[PDB]
């Protein structure tokens, strides 16, 4: 494992702040400036239906699972370079693991 | 004897290092403390208190900027229009205590460059020399923009800190980070989604989004979207200006143009008011934390 | 057909600060994850293990060593004598993710001395080269110490390290550091108050203290002193016997050399078994991240 | 204020680890490899007495408050150049305000 289970509680908590205003965790929930998160785990990339990635996401295609999602919120320009989402980057490990527990909730 | 003239003068034995070594303390710090402003970190207020203590310039009398680091005092500190800033001051203490030689003036701008960079947005480059001054040469209050403006306003007050129309419209890029807290000023919301990493968003929604003119709970009216977002008036003003719009749009769909016109026009800012020698060194470009691989 | 001959191999492209950005990704880790053993830290763990992977080592067959980096395999993992080192294993683990490129040799050792330079220890130089060997390949049990010995013991064993008294003695300064835990190895508790910053203490207690040998929970005697230290036989042996005592009051009164022989030493057994070429780069020097201004 | 205040049960977990070893901090507390710590605050540097401090701990002689010494647990070295105190320090500000809160309590 890299990953391991933390607190969901406080996982929604850094969705709220740092993803809500742009990420929606909802099944078939409406869009935003990128893409809706539901079944994002044992996902492809830039599958989601009706948004139009830049190519330099699916041209990148690896599952999405517990791991390469750990390093792809420390840095999405590190592991994607060129992907149109701004974000600062969970650069503590906690705040990683609590937010991974959960989106693999909400996003069931 | 014809107006103030100040000299930059490099703190003893400082060189490059030195300052880098400011920069990577205040840059941690930015990375440690991700929780102020509901996780949008001190970026924002770092950028906004670097601008209002370098605004604060007037070119005709040479009085103000980010020379004196006048700041320290009491009398422009209490002013109206600097709610919110205390923050960026407590920010800053325990980084001017780990280096008591840097002066103020040069650690209130080096913090704004720090934050630039570390958002993710264009090299700062800057210098040093900023040397402070008593409390007997303090700007007195209300030399600061009005938020509830217009173009006219803008343009005419931005001719007192010697910026043209391109470089207003660059600087006012900086109002995609952060946000507006009615508590402060009488404003309330953010102007995008990403408000704490440096993008050219806000020249973007400016022009994508749709805007409507609303009341706030604090009676004041501002520009509000239905995703959320917010514009000051003075804000709204950069497309209901003719020349203003030129320059919006071009920043809109080239973010690099847009990155180069910012450094140069925030370096300017941040030197106002200030005569370098030739005996100074050329202009710092420090190194961000993920290029020291820290 | 002779005995191996391990030659170093620069990772190819790699230079200076391609590995400075790894000892600062240690030093980062490190000061984040300061909860470990009650506040100890990890930089005890990751000393002993670059000790424990070089002391695999045998000088008459040039078996084993840190050139290796077998540490991945199950057959030394499980060790008795071994327990405990998964916490290190698991502390590289990213940082080994995020660098694929290095060798687990280089890392294991790297980390050992990250952790000594970052617990405020002396500069221990480091040399890269190091190569991984087939699966094949891999160090059989019981080449690690025993606790439960005498100063004969010790002297002996460290033979095959190529480690003469003064070097022993030096190396064993180590044992300030972090503590005994009655889950791992039998034995509990720490050798001093200051046991996550590199000290001298190791001898001063080891001369200053009263030691009684009492019997722990795990039925292993062990030499306590009422303020709460312990020491392992083993580390009590040097001052049983006169030739290692000199070594210790001479550490105990004198930590400058100390410092100056445990870095020798340190880098000895750490690049013990491993022949570097002569166009192979000089030694690094990392600088600590209270150097870069952290 | 500079430091905020934080968790005096967070601060209590925090000495127990990093200072009890050498600290006592209840009053009448035995000197041990450190000097007493009770009423520490509102008094100057190398002052309780039954203990041998270095002449660099009493040399600049501070009047010690909540700011102060959050700088000095920081880095005791830096703050107090050829101090005796073997401590690596207080990184954390969070780890900062919660232990001088608690340790403002036990000074009483
Ligand atoms: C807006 C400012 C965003 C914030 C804040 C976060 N993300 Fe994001 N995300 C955004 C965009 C515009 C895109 C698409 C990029 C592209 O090139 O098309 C994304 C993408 C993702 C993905 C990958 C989706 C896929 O591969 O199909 C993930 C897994 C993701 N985003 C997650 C995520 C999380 C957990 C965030 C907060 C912690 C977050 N993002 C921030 C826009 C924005
Ligand atoms: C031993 C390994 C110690 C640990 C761990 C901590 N402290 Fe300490 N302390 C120690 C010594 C040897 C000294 C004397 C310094 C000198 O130069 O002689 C001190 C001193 C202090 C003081 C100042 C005392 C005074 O001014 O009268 C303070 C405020 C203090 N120590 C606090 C402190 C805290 C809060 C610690 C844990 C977080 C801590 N110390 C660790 C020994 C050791
Ligand atoms: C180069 C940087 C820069 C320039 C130039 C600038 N601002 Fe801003 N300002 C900021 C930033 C960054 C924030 C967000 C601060 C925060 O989120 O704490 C901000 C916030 C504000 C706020 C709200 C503060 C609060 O807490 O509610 C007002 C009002 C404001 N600016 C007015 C103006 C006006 C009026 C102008 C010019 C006509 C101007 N600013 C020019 C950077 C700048
Ligand atoms: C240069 C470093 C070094 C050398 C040489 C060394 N050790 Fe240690 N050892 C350590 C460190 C560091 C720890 C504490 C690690 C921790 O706290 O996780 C330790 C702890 C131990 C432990 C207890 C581990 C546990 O988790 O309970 C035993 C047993 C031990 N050493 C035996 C020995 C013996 C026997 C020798 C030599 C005869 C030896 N070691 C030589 C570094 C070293
Ligand atoms: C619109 C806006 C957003 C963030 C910070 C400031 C402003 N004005
Ligand atoms: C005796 C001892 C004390 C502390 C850490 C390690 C050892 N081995």
């Amino acid at each position: 494992t890299e990953f391991k289970a933390g607190s969901a509680k406080k996982g929604a908590t850094l969705f709220k702040t740092r993803c809500l205003q742009c990420h929606t965790v909802e099944k078939g929930g409406p869009h935003k400036v990128g893409p809706n998160l539901h079944g994002i785990f044992g996902r492809h990339s830039g599958q989601a239906e009706g948004y139009s990635y830049t190519d330099a996401n699916i041209k990148k295609n690896v599952l999405w699972d517990e791991n390469n999602m750990s390093e792809y919120l420390t840095n999405p320009k590190k592991y994607i370079p060129g992907t149109k989402m701004a974000f600062g980057g969970l650069k503590k490990e906690k705040d990683r693991n609590d937010l991974i527990t959960y989106l693999k909730k909400a996003c069931e | 004897t014809t107006p103030l003239v100040h000299v930059a003068s490099v703190e003893k034995g400082r060189s490059y290092e030195d300052f880098q070594k400011v920069y990577n303390a205040i840059a941690l710090k930015l990375r440690e403390d991700d929780e102020y402003d509901n996780y949008i970190g001190y970026g924002p207020v770092l950028v906004r208190l670097a601008w209002h203590i370098s605004g604060t310039w007037d070119k005709h009398d040479n009085t103000g900027g980010s020379y004196g680091g006048t700041y320290r005092f009491k009398k422009e500190f209490n002013d109206p229009s600097n709610a919110g800033l205390q923050n960026g001051f407590k920010f800053l203490e325990p980084i001017h205590k780990e280096f008591p030689w840097i002066s103020s003036g040069d650690l209130f701008s080096l913090g704004g460059v720090t934050a630039v960079q570390e958002m993710q947005g264009p090299k700062i480059p800057w210098r040093c020399g900023r040397v402070d001054t008593p409390e007997d040469t303090t700007p007195d209050n209300g030399r600061l923009p009005d938020a509830d403006k217009d173009a006219g306003y803008v343009r005419t007050f931005f001719q007192r800190l010697n910026m043209n129309d391109r470089e207003v419209v660059a600087l006012m890029g900086a109002h995609a980070l952060g946000k507006t807290h009615l508590k402060n000023s009488g404003y309330e919301g953010p102007g995008g989604a990403a408000n704490n990493v440096f993008t050219n968003e806000f020249y973007l929604n400016l022009l994508n989004e749709d805007w409507k003119l609303e009341k706030n709970d604090a009676n004041n009216e501002q520009w509000d979207s239905k995703s959320g977002y917010m514009m000051l008036p003075t804000d709204y003003s950069l497309i209901q200006d003719p020349k203003y719009l030129s320059i919006v749009k071009e920043y809109a769909n080239d973010q690099d143009k847009f990155f180069k016109d910012f450094s140069k026009a925030f370096e300017k800012l941040l030197e106002n008011g200030i005569t370098f020698p030739k005996d100074a060194p050329s202009p710092f470009i420090f190194k961000t934390l993920e290029e020291q691989g820290l």
